[PDB]
């Protein structure tokens, strides 16, 4: 039962088989046109008129 | 060849391009450097030459067609980002 | 203005390389491959060490701010 279960299938006098980790990609300039929404936001404060 | 994505060529693919030995690559792209055409460097530690500049060469109209493809790609995005500061902005800009 | 400046200038190259592109006047061959050193330009945006630079210096403004 707990041969057939999920991934890391055991048995043959060592449990082997699909292996489990992580790459992590990333760019992090993507949100670059959002910063310019802000700091546009920024200026959008400091001049309409109170 | 290669579009400026992976410039950097590693001296295997030189030494089996250029069919010369393993040792002799090094001052091969010495001379490159001694004459101008070639504006790279060299890192010895991973044995890859580090590439900046080639010097340009004679183009024909497919080539011509793919400069004004990517022209284009570039002609778009500034007037799609001058929509963005322009829409962002009405009374500040005035 | 700087913006639509090099939106005009561009399109003005586009227009001509466009129209010595497709078969009307000759192919001048300067301007073709003095133009290809600006296409080496253009660094990579997606670069590891600039990004991290960028943050860097725009959490340094973002102090004053």
């Amino acid at each position: 039962d707990y041969a057939k279960k999920r991934g890391w299938v055991l048995g043959p006098n060592n449990y082997y088989s699909f292996a489990s980790q992580q790459q992590k990609p990333e760019d992090t300039t993507i949100p670059s046109t959002e910063l310019a929404k802000q700091v546009i936001e920024y200026a959008r404060q400091l001049e309409m008129i109170v | 060849t290669r579009p400026a994505n992976h410039r950097q060529l590693t001296f295997e693919e030189i030494a089996k391009s250029a069919k010369i030995t393993v040792n002799e690559v090094e001052l091969l792209v010495m001379k490159a450097l001694s004459v101008g055409l070639v504006k790279g460097s060299i890192d010895e530690v991973d044995k890859r030459v580090h590439m900046t500049w080639v010097q340009p060469r004679v183009l024909d109209l497919q080539q011509i067609k793919g400069m004004k493809d990517r022209l284009e790609f570039w002609c778009t995005d500034v007037k799609s980002m001058e929509m963005l500061v322009e829409h962002q902005a009405h009374d500040i800009l005035t | 203005h700087g913006l639509k400046g090099l939106n005009s200038k561009l399109l003005d190259i586009r227009s001509y390389l466009e129209k010595v592109a497709t078969g009307k006047l000759p192919i001048n061959h300067q301007i073709i491959y003095q133009l290809q050193d600006v296409f080496n330009l253009l660094p990579d945006v997606s670069l590891q060490e600039f990004v991290k630079a960028f943050y860097l210096k725009t959490n340094d403004q973002m102090v004053v701010v």
